[PDB]
């Protein structure tokens, strides 16, 4: 039992326990049927600010709620708890608050360090398993339950051995998934490395293979459907999973990724369903095993980077310089490919996932730079105007041509090139101008002009007429045959 | 496949149904009632299968734009833009034109029609093939004449006036 | 039940004619507040808000009122299903 | 130095561990304000603020604290250069 402080009586009569403040002549003042024990106080790692669990009972149940010292401290503020079954009135507030502050002196809360997020905070790194939080004196405090619900799904199910051949060995080899599971495996890493966010998509199973890589932390409920914010600020280190780009409007997502990809701060990867991305595709059995063996290689994978951190790093920093070397935007990318490449390193030396991660990542590399188009804008943008010409040769002139007898000339066909007419590649390009048409020049696509000019003086009949010259060479690679 | 995202609601459906026949004077065939409206709804319902809705759209509208269309048994394209090349085994259908109707959903449309069997690919697996017409040489999405059929549509131009 | 928080129902008589009105336990329990139920036909004031406070505290320790627990919706809640 | 207005650095002890706060003039010289330290590990209340005001002011009439003259920005402020 814990003491009552000096000054304070504790009546126990039929209507029910009742503290009364005694004021010497002693004189008997009723403060309320609902003695007030501050059991604990939080201290928020981050903020630095606290907070606390006020315990009281409401006629034989116990009632514990969150207050802040404010509430506790201050008259008007604590009179708002009467919501909240307090037995609290504008009268005597003031006694109840300078209870409560006695009380506090002669039985001291419970001081607990508190962390509202996971990953790196300030020193620590807070692990969202009661296994390892247990030990490490700081609990995990999230007030909104959608991040409950989400540690509910972290809880680890199922054995490791088995998480390696029931789910691990269907898919040791399959690139897109597996560059996925190195995702969501060194999210963990950034903060490590120095690098910033970045993203691994998969597109074009799907909803599958999010699933299958949720297993590698827990449940099929860390996903989510497509704030993001908050979200990646409280997961911090670890992935984040989001399912179901279809679902929804395509202003909000792209814009999402934007803030997302910004930095409470976090650094993490976001796996969906500055962007690495898994466009080829990669059932029933293997569902029911990683559903049965829930997240265990996660943890084991983060004890395996801990036993060798400095090794691991400096590997990772030479995959960086030479990943820098090897398009430009690609190159933009080069410390995210070092990163899941290390982590694929160090999944390859943990005991039941050996597989080759040299591979993989090159396989998927490569099916990147061949398969996707926004790593050269300018040769895509170059394609999307020949791919207008070829269904506009009614305003082409040149061999083998009828005059254009109506309206405006958009290129002149040579053998030799098609020379586009500068209006044409303007009204394409608009501002970007000056900048593609340098690429189309610096990549080799052009027959330049005598005066270090991008376009070339081209005749056909009686004109003549300035425009760029792409090679016959570049218009077959890209599959047009201006030809008569 | 949109269908298949709906399962777990069709499962309750069903489930329901069969709580109901249970029912004391409230007999009556779940089974036949849910399969009839499963299909009823593959059936009749456009927007499960939105790459087919939008191949129809472009068909009818090049069937009231052949002025604009080349090929066997058409006049030469004289004014404007080329929008499609008809051949005998398939109606090429322009890049261009195939953008100017699917815009940013170009891919992800035109891999479903490749998906669903629609078009004849180019040689270097490629999505567009290059069709040869007279002595030119086209770049666009090869429609077979089996789907222009299906959906309900000629495009030859070869058919004796008298008729 | 969802809430966890309370309110209250006042009784009371305008000359025969009962009034009972749904109060929250700010407006019961604060004078500022209970104040503003003169609206609603509660004799009360500025200068005898306190002292009303003071007896409605009193008078529920000595007579306590019914505690029912309410749901404002239908179906799953926490552990109950109200119909 | 730009604004000539003042600030403070309050210490003190929360069972071993010492604690600095910045603080406005205002906090520390009006109840009202400095009741909202309590969320710093700060002990003070409604009942107590006015005399730990009180003893502030007093503690910090024979105590002085260090006057130090202080810039947010770098390079030419109003007379200094701020390396």
């Amino acid at each position: 039992q814990e003491i009552i402080p000096k000054g304070y009586e504790i009546e126990h009569h039929q209507c029910g326990i009742a503290l009364n403040q005694l004021i010497p002549s002693d004189k008997k003042v009723f403060i309320t049927s609902t003695i007030p024990q501050i059991t604990e106080r939080f201290e928020d790692i981050e903020s630095n600010e606290v907070s606390f669990n006020m315990l009281f009972y409401d006629n034989k149940t116990p009632v514990n709620i969150a207050v802040s010292a404010e509430e506790i401290s201050d008259s008007r503020q604590l009179l708002k708890l009467v919501n909240k079954k307090l037995d609290v009135t504008s009268s005597t507030s003031t006694k109840l608050v300078d209870y409560i502050n006695a009380s506090k002196r002669y039985n001291p809360p419970l001081n607990v360090k508190v962390a509202t997020r996971l990953g790196h905070v300030k020193g620590y790194f807070i692990y969202p398993y009661q296994e390892v939080m247990k030990d490490s004196n700081v609990k995990l405090f999230s007030n909104d339950k959608g991040f409950q619900k989400l540690i509910d799904s972290f809880r680890s199910k199922g054995t490791l051995q088995g998480y390696s051949k029931k789910v691990f060995a269907q898919i040791k080899d399959l690139p897109m998934v597996m560059v996925m599971l190195y995702a969501s495996l060194g999210s963990v890493l950034l903060r490590e490395f120095g690098l910033q966010p970045f993203i691994v998509e998969i597109s074009g199973g799907k909803t599958f293979t999010l699933n299958l890589v949720s297993s590698v932390w827990g449940t099929s409920d860390l996903i989510t459907t497509w704030s993001i914010e908050s979200m990646a600020s409280f997961l911090n280190s670890f992935p984040m999973f989001k399912d179901d780009t279809r679902n929804t409007h395509p202003k909000f997502v792209t814009s999402a990724t934007y803030n997302f990809s910004s930095g409470k701060e976090w650094r993490n990867i976001l796996i969906s369903t500055r962007v690495v991305t898994l466009q080829d595709p990669p059932f029933t059995t293997l569902d029911k095993s990683f559903r049965e063996n829930y997240g265990t290689l996660g943890l084991a994978f983060i004890k395996q980077y801990e036993s060798k951190k400095d090794v691991y790093k400096n590997a990772f920093e030479s995959y960086q310089r030479y990943f820098n070397q090897k398009n430009e935007i690609m190159q933009r990318l080069g410390r995210a490919f070092a990163l899941l490449q290390v982590t694929g390193e160090v999944l390859n030396d943990i005991d039941g996932f050996e597989h080759d991660h040299f591979k993989i990542i090159e396989q998927a590399y490569d099916s990147m730079v061949k398969n996707n188009k926004t790593i050269d804008k300018p040769k895509q943008l170059l394609e999307e105007l020949l791919q207008y010409l070829d269904a506009n040769r009614n305003n082409i002139a040149g061999d083998g041509y009828s005059s254009v007898k109506n309206g405006d000339i958009k290129a002149i066909y040579k053998r030799d090139y098609l020379c586009i007419l500068g209006e044409t590649v303007k009204e394409k390009l608009t501002h970007e101008l000056q900048t593609i048409t340098g690429q189309w020049d610096k990549k080799g696509y052009l027959i330049k002009g005598e005066k270090d000019r991008l376009q070339k003086q081209v005749k056909h009949q009686t004109v003549k007429y300035r425009g760029f010259a792409i090679k016959q060479e570049v218009l077959k690679e890209l599959g047009f045959d201006f030809s008569n | 496949e949109i269908m298949q995202r709906l399962g777990r609601a069709f499962a309750l459906l069903q489930v329901t149904g069969e709580v109901l026949n249970d029912i004391d004077g409230f007999e009556h065939d779940h089974f036949k009632i849910i399969e009839q409206a499963y299909d009823s709804m593959v059936k009749n319902n456009k927007t499960i299968d939105k790459p087919k809705q939008l191949l129809e759209e472009l068909l009818q509208y090049l069937d009231a734009n052949r002025n604009n269309i080349a090929g066997d048994g058409y006049s030469s394209v004289k004014n404007g833009d080329i929008k499609a090349i008809y051949k005998r085994d398939y109606l090429c259908i322009l890049g261009e034109t195939v953008k100017e109707k699917l815009t940013h959903e170009l891919q992800t449309i035109t891999g479903q029609w490749d998906k669903k069997g629609y078009l004849i690919k180019g040689e270097k697996d490629r999505l567009q093939k290059q069709v040869k017409h007279q002595t030119v040489k086209y770049r666009g999405f090869a429609i077979k004449q089996e789907v222009l059929k299906e959906l309900g549509f000629d495009f030859s131009n070869s058919y004796n006036p008298n008729s």
